[PDB]
């Protein structure tokens, strides 16, 4: 994730109710009771009718373009082969070929037909992550459903996909003292272990 | 072409926010950290200052420095940056509010310049670490090694891969404003901006106005000194205030985007290759901790994990048709066990 | 009020003693280091070099910068104080002989200001470490969470709950003082100051006096070039020596009493709840080393204890009547577990 | 005496190589770091930069500063010198291409001075330690302590006791001799140094000359700008292209010898000594880890070792005849323990 915080609201006389904004995991919380100190010590002249509402979404990474793992529902499809023969006198064909059955690839001048083989051991379980080069064979939870800390905190469809799904747990706390800031509490992601208390 | 990127870079002002542990304790520095990244492996992080170095104020030399001194800014020169961790970090490149930086691991992050006469620091707890990619578990890059596919931010400006919310800056606070007419509490203006004012007496209860006195009240320290400055654009930081009116436009970029660089990168010592029947015995001796692990190639894999940073001599029980070997992100090996038995 | 601790400003002068690695090796810094107290839990320790900063030699502004070069004091400015350990300190302030500055964590402490033609540094062993008050162990003060009662030191210096002895210093070597009369080794004074005076030859034996010379011994390597000048007193290092004349009084307050502050502090994230019969599934995920504990409520007790910084799925044999439940300092829960098996 | 060895201080230049993470990454500076030797044991490293600090070019002052930038020297003052590793390291002492530090542990060193227009460091790998000599495993060395002998290197350079082979320098590349003859490759020459001359295209083919221009080819980028400036020998670094002509001479010395000091080292508090009947109950408490062992004088031995930095109350079955018991490097006790069951 990217806990890209939205500027809080500090109104500083009376309340300021929030919305469940579409945001994915638009986590919001009206504060009160706050005093803060901002570049001029306080500024907001009441000191318990001083409002804070602080408020954060999940938003992809920019990381998440890139560096992602990345889930599948993995069927079996169909095997290849660039099957060099350097055949008889003809001393040469590398061509790229198939295994279904019925499958000619006349690439040379001979006319060959592969397989179906026997070994349906499709290393690849049902279901995959993929991370870059290192493929993992594991069960991930779902789209839309991966517990917080748990791989597939954050869950996008795609990299362009606005809509995701972040069960972060992500909470925000009223923050201290009469000064600025935004407390979110908030689970590191697991695509952060993941890379680090994974499987091979 | 440093003159690419005025969406920020007029538009933008050097932001200041709360930052945590400012040297004694919270200040309010300009170069208030927020959105620590030691998410990448070069023992890179990109850091946003609350404060837009780069340009000055208006047109040239990226490696210039403006933060916010009062209401203002200060664009002069960048003489004596520090980021630093546990120890002290080496800039890569600043854009916008944004730096990049080579650091190593650190349980905090640690940001300052120094004006000339203040030191003005600002710091920050983040857990850093730097794995490089590989399965070598070192501490920091190398001068030598293969090089295979790390995520890693770039040098470069000429950026638009993503783009972050920059609309406007809420209020803040300015009680120098608020001087006395010689018995009542006496608001002014920065250059004709906007001074929303009125205190817990009644008196005027807007402010939208050129310097005010006030009639009622006379307590400084009961009356609302803002400044709504909204000429300039900021970033949309947790430490930051609504600009309570609007979503005001101001999308604005991401310099450094994560890219695929290939990371000059990592590489264990070679194995000391020792044969023994359908066995390899294999007397080894890493520089870091080394991932290794293998696959009995028969349709029973029985693979094998474990990080080797103590030097070991370890035995794998190599199969009719064979294993293959990997000896940290040195390629794999493969190797034939037919008999030795006679 | 920087006017009401002349008790020790007016009447004690900045020691100097013998640092033990000071930069070389031991040297004799007036900044000479006793008394690390890592005592407290707030990143802070007080400290007392042996220099004795604050107001100037006679009145004035405890910024100022008052060590001993030669015989004689430099009551000047503090521009470039640095305490540190591990990492670089805070100051917090200065009373007196006496520092507070937050620090992290560090096997050792080490202390400098720089004159400016010198760095002139002094550095000592000392344990150091800073568990916050909580059932969380971490490393650091954090931003937020729940406060409660630490022990930490003051800022301020209005203070005399508690005061140590400072009576007078011994004397002091100087053979800058034993000159040479032509022939003969010739010993000066201060400002009148008393020199205590003889050679391992037979010449003026006690020595109280003003600029003397030597009738028989010649060397300057042979003699007593001593400096009784207690016109102000000192701390009681143990790297004094005795003025061995008698107890001479200077009971001086310390500023920096460890009070009953309540630390901004820790807060460990909250748990996961999970219901089974009669059973307390807790996945958990702690920022820092947390201890939890429980104390199921009957008259058997059954408690358990244990640290938690990586993360864990726990289990908790509810009973009938009750549990409570201690995620760190995070307030202590408590769960009715009656049946759940129908 | 700082004149006793212009073997090196005449006749070697600060030599220059690649500096592997030069705060950016792999650049050229003049302090390339070689030789990171952190094998003694009194907080010291000894050095070798490629630069040559020392006297000048001339004459005059170890305490000056003597880099390559350019192909030319810059003998100027040390000002501001900075080793450093985990933590700031202290000088403490320089001769030649070498310098010695008091550093702590660190897994990198990271050098590094401040020509004052620039930061201009230089960083590498090296797995630093320093256990003091003792069986306490402390990390820093004390002010006290029993003096036992350690390895150490000495502060001094009147020292022969090695000396590493330093012949001449190979060339090395300067692109600002290949100006443009206002349509040719224009090479000049340092001093009426010899440059070794040609391009890709055919033209003059060894180049031992004065400033020629170049008849067939254009581009810089295709011609061999070669300095052989042989007046000078340097280091024989791995960073070092040969002199492809010969082994010249250039014998040259190592100043920092590793000497049998005594180095002021390690204690462990005292043990607390509890009887019981033919066994010793030892209540221990200690600083550091401590390698505690004895040795049952039976002709059965029977010994025990454990390195102990948690306080730990053991026990040692102690004979008739005798045992003896190790507090760390504090010296060997002794026991009689004949009967106490009456």
């Amino acid at each position: 994730y990217k806990t890209k915080v939205p500027s809080p609201v500090v109104k500083c006389c009376g309340a300021t109710q929030c919305t469940s904004k579409p945001h994915p995991d638009y986590q919001c919380q009206v504060f009160t009771g706050v005093y803060p100190f901002m570049w001029g010590g306080a500024y907001c002249f009441c000191d318990t009718e001083n409002t804070q509402m602080s408020e954060a979404y999940v938003e992809r990474s920019e990381e998440c373009s890139i560096d992602h793992a990345k889930a599948y529902k993995v069927h079996t499809g169909t095997v290849q082969a660039m099957v060099n023969i350097t055949y008889g006198s003809v001393s040469w064909r590398s061509a790229d070929v198939y295994v279904n059955g019925e499958t000619p690839a006349k690439i040379g001048d001979a006319k060959l037909i592969i397989g179906p083989l026997s070994s349906a051991w499709s290393p690849f379980d049902n279901k995959v992550v993929v991370y870059g080069h290192e493929v993992y064979n594991y069960d991930f939870p779902e789209y839309g459903t991966g517990k917080a800390g748990s791989f597939g905190d954050l869950q996008s469809r795609t990299s362009t996909s606005n809509d995701l799904y972040a069960n972060t747990n992500l909470k925000l706390q009223r923050p201290q003292a009469g000064i600025v800031h935004t407390p979110f509490t908030q689970a590191p992601s697991g695509f952060e272990r993941w890379k680090r208390d994974k499987g091979a | 072409d440093l003159d690419t990127h005025f969406t920020q870079y007029k538009l933008a002002r050097p932001y200041i926010a709360d930052c945590p542990n400012c040297g004694h304790s919270r200040c309010d520095s300009p170069i208030a950290i927020e959105e620590v990244r030691g998410d990448a492996h070069a023992g890179v992080i990109r850091i946003q200052t609350s404060a837009m170095f780069g340009l000055k104020t208006d047109g040239v030399d990226l490696a210039y420095m403006s933060f916010m001194n009062g209401k203002t800014q200060k664009s002069i020169k960048i003489d004596n940056l520090h980021v630093r961790t546990s120890a002290p970090c080496s800039l890569v490149s600043h854009h916008g509010y944004y730096i990049l930086a080579q650091c190593p691991p650190g349980d905090t992050v640690t940001v300052g310049f120094h004006d000339g006469p203040n030191r003005h620091t600002c710091t920050v707890a983040h857990k850093v670490e730097f794995r490089p990619v590989g399965r070598e578990k070192y501490r920091h890059p190398p001068e030598h090694g293969v090089e295979l596919p790390c995520n890693r931010y770039t040098h470069k400006r000429a950026d638009q891969g993503h783009y972050v919310e920059m609309h406007q800056p809420g209020l803040v606070a300015d009680h120098s404003l608020l001087s006395i007419h010689s018995a009542k509490v006496k608001i002014t203006v920065p250059s004709g901006a906007q001074v929303k004012y009125y205190c817990k007496c009644p008196d005027v209860r807007e402010g939208i106005t050129s310097s005010d006195h006030t009639t009622t009240c006379t307590d400084v320290k009961q009356c609302r000194a803002y400044l709504i400055d909204n000429k300039k654009w900021v970033y949309n930081s947790g430490r930051l205030p609504r600009g309570e009116g609007d979503t005001f436009k101001g999308k604005l970029h991401v310099p450094f985007v994560p890219v695929k660089a290939k990371c000059i990168a990592t590489l264990a010592p070679e194995p000391l290759v020792e044969h023994k029947h359908r066995t390899l015995i294999l007397h080894l001796h890493p520089d870091h901790p080394t991932l290794l692990t293998t696959r009995s190639l028969g349709s029973d894999a029985n693979p094998t994990r474990q990080w080797i940073e103590r030097p070991t001599t370890v035995n794998f029980t190599v199969t009719g048709e064979g294993l293959e070997y990997t000896w940290g992100n040195h390629p794999p090996k493969r190797v034939w066990a037919q008999e030795s038995g006679e």
